């Protein structure tokens, strides 16, 4: 007599909390937010997961090994890219610092001293030489973006492509920003004679408040009088749209391309991420299900914690706080960057409100006591019920376990296991919901049932916290 | 217990039961000592009115080929007498029953040719040798194999009874065959008798045509019921697929109990198929059974263990089209033809065979299309596997005795199911030599219109298998053209007044004809 003993949990409760957090969309605050993807991506270097054309080249490439080992040069990139552009909105307050002034008195020596010359010179070349950092600065992010792309995450960052989730590609419109960013560095690198013509003129002057007073003032009265004042004023106009300007500034482009970017490989890559690695009390559950709901409604979820539980090491995996930190910076530069945009870098920023949404108890193993027949070379199943509904087959194993099958309403949460020594077959529920009640019994092959089955309860709880 | 037992069947049989007992057991020992000793128990039983190993040691005593190797108007008691003790003797494990039946056939024909003579001997020697075989294959092969067997043989035989009434009957009768092969007439024959009495208590379960058996008494009662005519299928039953493979819980069913899940597809398979052989079923049975093995081992069973229908129609296929192919062969001409063909077929594919065993073989073989090729083919197949199987296990002995091929000796020990198949599908030997041409076995003398024409027959066959060795050229222009001169020269010179001179004249004219050719 063939016996199936389905010992498997009861009545499950699944809480939910969505967190609002109040934030701003000003660049220095979004380069922090992506400081935290990056470094905590580079610093602890988690072991991806090992997974086939459908999935990425690099998933089967390196699989199962530390995420630097395969982006090590794409985190590299992304680190420069934003800490490059750290320097730009730094070097814009600097800019916007250093406004230099029209010359308004021709002829006078009351005003116009030669103390006001020498500080409106130095404000000359202060103000070229800020504009000229971030304009290197902006090339600089551009080349460091090539570097980025083109290498493990080309054909995915760039490309955008329940249902099917889009993970796997950019999706963050870098290829849109980029050229932006060429032609914006390519009006103000023609402006170059310019800005180099300001920056001499401005010499010539601190040297010639070395000649005499009445005696330079003779040839300065009659000419490099309106030279300054013409000078100052393209200079003054450069910097106004250098910092103020969003698609012609090279400043805002390239602080949108090291922000898309990030965002653009977190989605290429961060679900192949590791976490849930215990720091203490070896196994602690720490399940944790990181809910990730794009603009557009269609919502999916990553299953952290959990045979499942290693340590949270550098090359191990990644614990639920560190996870926490990368999911509220995810979600804040979500948004922000598909709401709010990006305010200019001489703006002050605009609030935002950024929902992180993440469940807890939505995990539950059950267990299959196989026994009276040859459990080894028979391949299992499991099915369950739920009232006046047909029998719905969830998933199904092979005899050796190596191939598994699973539903299209299962797939994604539910993974089947059996163990041929014990002869237990087991299913591993997660993130699932309360249209999951239903009898769960476990069956060679399918269809009907001829056990005890499992038992039928779940329960949502939602909290909004503030 | 002798009370029931004598009163069963009347006083007569008992005498002759006494004598064949010990006459099987001992066969070294005279007549007249047997007869004293039949009396000496017959009068006691009348009168009134063993442990394993011993009788293993019984067995190990029986010899099964021994070292001893106007009457019936006089005395037809002694004489059957003598003739019974003397077929015991000869035969340690034949049928008892059968013997007595035979000997009503005995007294009956001398009450009353070569037919009467010859077919009568050969006919139990070949029973005789067919309980040897059916014990040598409950042997090596198993229980398992024997049930298996069972189950598709009387499942044709009677599709209106259940499973459960066959599989009981395929119990007990696999009990029965055991007994007999061990030869404890103790616990076979009434075995025998007590499975005669229950299949007619419960006659209406099984089969209608039953009811000539049941009236008979005990003795041809259990021997017709061995050669009962098949009872017809309900002629509405379902597609087996519908509830074997089409089907889900198959893999479900067949955890429950393998080999009874096994047991009701054959059942299934076998009541609606009772054209096919019994080893065709067995075929398809075993196919089933590998497939279910790979498939329940799958995620996804139900796709792969459908289309097995698919790896059943060839292993159909394959003798249904040797069925036809030979009949209607055989039909266009004739049995010798038919004999002279299957000559050059078989002396092809494996020549180094002896040149007589390859003549006998193959006029057997005509004789199986003679016999089967006039039945429709509704019993076509049957019939072909009834003497297929004594033919191929009779040369398959003999060349165990005398190992002559390698090709042979591979198909010999292979399983019984696949032996027709693989001897088939053998190619013509390569690389076999062209045997050393003599020119006396092209010897023609008068004395062939003088013999009988059925050995002329052998005669030429002979001459046919040995000129086969010879020159393995063998297209059909070379063979036909040598058929009609030489057929042609052996009537036109018998015809002639002084034969001796025509055969010997003509001769060396038709072998330079044969030669100078090739």
């Amino acid at each position: 007599q063939v016996q199936l003993v389905e010992s498997g949990g009861g009545l499950v409760q699944t809480k939910t909390t969505t967190s609002v957090i109040d934030t701003t969309n000003d660049a220095q605050n979004l380069l922090t937010q992506a400081q935290t993807i990056v470094n905590t991506l580079k610093d602890y270097c988690p072991i991806l997961i090992a997974k086939n054309a459908n999935t990425p080249s690099w998933q089967t490439a390196g699989g199962g090994k530390n995420s630097c080992a395969t982006f090590g040069a794409e985190f590299s990139a992304a680190s420069d890219m934003i800490n490059n552009a750290q320097k730009i909105v730094q070097e814009t307050q600097q800019l916007s610092a250093n406004q230099p002034k029209n010359i308004t008195q021709p002829h006078n020596l009351n005003l116009n001293s030669p103390s006001s010359l020498t500080a409106l010179a130095q404000k000359m070349l202060k103000n070229a030489q800020s504009q000229a950092e971030i304009l290197k600065l902006a090339n600089q992010v551009e080349s460091d973006f090539n570097k980025l792309s083109s290498g493990h995450l080309k054909d995915y960052i760039g490309k955008c492509d329940n249902q099917k989730n889009n993970w796997g590609n950019g999706c963050a419109g870098v290829e849109e920003t980029q050229s932006l960013l060429k032609t914006s560095a390519a009006d103000f690198n023609n402006q170059t004679p310019q800005i180099n013509q300001a920056q001499n003129l401005a010499n010539t002057l601190i040297q010639e408040l070395g000649n005499n007073t009445y005696e330079q003032l003779s040839r300065l009265l009659t000419t490099s009088a309106q030279a300054i004042n013409q000078a100052v004023n393209n200079l003054n106009e450069r910097a106004k749209t250098l910092a103020g300007g969003t698609t012609n500034s090279p400043a805002y482009q390239a602080t949108l391309l090291a922000l898309r970017s990030v965002l653009g490989l977190w989605n290429s890559m961060g679900y192949a991420v590791i976490c849930g690695g215990y720091t203490k009390s070896p196994g602690e559950n720490n399940q944790k299900d990181f809910h990730y709901t794009d603009e557009n409604g269609n919502g999916t979820t990553i299953n952290c914690g959990g045979t499942n539980t290693l340590k949270a090491d550098k090359n191990v995996s990644l614990s639920i706080e560190q996870y926490e930190k990368i999911h509220e910076a995810y979600q804040i530069l979500s948004k922000a960057l598909k709401q709010a945009g990006l305010a200019p870098l001489n703006s002050k920023g605009e609030k935002l409100e950024a929902h992180v949404t993440t469940s807890k108890y939505g995990s539950l193993r059950l267990s299959c006591a196989a026994s009276g027949f040859t459990f080894r070379s028979f391949g299992m199943s499991w099915v369950r019920q739920a009232p006046g509904k047909e029998p719905e087959w969830v998933s199904s194993i092979s005899g050796s376990g190596s191939d598994t099958l699973y539903a299209d309403s299962v797939k994604g949460r539910f993974t089947i296991s059996r163990d041929n020594a014990k002869t237990t077959l087991y299913l591993q529920m997660n993130s699932l919901k309360p249209e999951d009640t239903a009898v769960y019994y476990c069956t060679i092959g399918g269809s009907l049932s001829r056990s005890s089955q499992g038992t039928q309860v779940t329960v949502s709880s939602h909290h909004h916290h503030h | 217990e002798v009370a029931h037992r004598f009163k069963d069947l009347g006083e007569e049989n008992f005498k002759a039961l006494v004598l064949i007992a010990f006459a099987q057991y001992l066969q070294q020992c005279p007549f007249e000592d047997h007869v004293k000793l039949v009396n000496e128990v017959t009068e006691f039983a009348k009168t009134c009115v063993q442990e394993p190993e011993r009788n293993e040691c019984f067995l190990q005593h029986k010899d099964d080929n021994p070292n001893l190797p106007t009457a019936f108007h006089d005395n037809e008691e002694t004489f059957l007498k003598k003739y019974l003790y003397e077929i015991a003797r000869r035969h340690p494990y034949f049928y008892a029953p059968e013997l007595l039946f035979f000997a009503k056939r005995y007294k009956a024909a001398f009450t009353e040719l070569l037919p009467k003579l010859d077919e009568l001997r050969d006919e139990g020697k070949a029973s005789s040798a067919k309980q040897r075989l059916k014990c040598a294959s409950l042997q090596k092969f198993g229980e398992r194999a024997f049930k298996a067997w069972a189950v598709a043989r009387l499942s044709q035989r009677f599709p209106k009874a259940e499973f459960a009434e066959v599989s009981k009957l395929v119990t007990d009768l696999t009990k029965v065959h055991t007994e007999c092969c061990h030869g404890d007439l103790l616990e076979c024959a009434d075995d025998r008798a007590d499975l005669a009495k229950y299949i007619c208590e419960n006659q209406d379960s099984i089969s209608s045509k039953l009811k000539e058996c049941c009236e008979k008494p005990l003795l041809e009662k259990s021997h017709c019921i061995a050669e009962v005519e098949n009872d017809e299928m309900p002629a509405d039953l379902p597609s087996l697929a519908a509830d074997f493979v089409e089907s889900k819980d198959v893999c479900k069913n067949y955890a429950e109990a393998k080999d009874v899940f096994l047991g009701m597809f054959l059942y299934e398979y076998a009541r609606r198929h009772p054209d096919y052989s019994v080893v065709l079923l067995l075929r398809l049975a075993k196919t089933y059974e590998t497939t279910l093995e790979k498939c329940c081992a799958a995620a996804d069973p139900h796709e792969c263990y459908a289309k097995v229908f698919d790896e059943f129609k060839p292993l159909v296929e394959e003798p249904q089209n040797l069925i036809k192919q030979n009949c209607e062969l055989f039909e266009q001409l004739g049995e010798y033809k038919f004999q002279n063909a299957l000559l050059v077929r078989y002396t092809k594919k494996v020549p180094q065979v002896s040149t007589p065993t390859l003549v006998e073989v193959s006029r057997n073989l005509g004789k199986v299309g003679s016999k089967c090729c006039k039945h429709p083919e509704a019993k076509r197949m049957p019939c072909a596997e009834d003497y297929l199987s004594v033919v191929l296990n009779q040369l398959c002995v003999l060349h165990e005795k005398t190992p002559v091929s390698d090709r042979v000796t591979k198909c010999c020990t292979e399983s019984l199911v696949n032996r027709r198949p693989c001897f088939s599908a053998l190619e013509v030997d390569e690389t076999y030599v062209p045997k050393e041409f003599n020119a006396e076995t092209f010897t023609f003398h008068a004395d062939i219109c003088t013999l009988s024409e059925k050995e002329r027959q052998i005669k030429k066959q002979t001459a046919l298998v040995e000129l086969v060795k010879h020159k393995p050229k063998a297209t059909k222009e070379q063979l036909k053209a040598v058929m009609d001169d030489f057929a042609a020269f052996v009537e036109k010179c018998c015809k002639a007044d002084d034969k001796e001179t025509c055969f010997a004249e003509e001769g060396k004219k038709l072998v330079a004809a044969s030669q100078a050719a090739l």
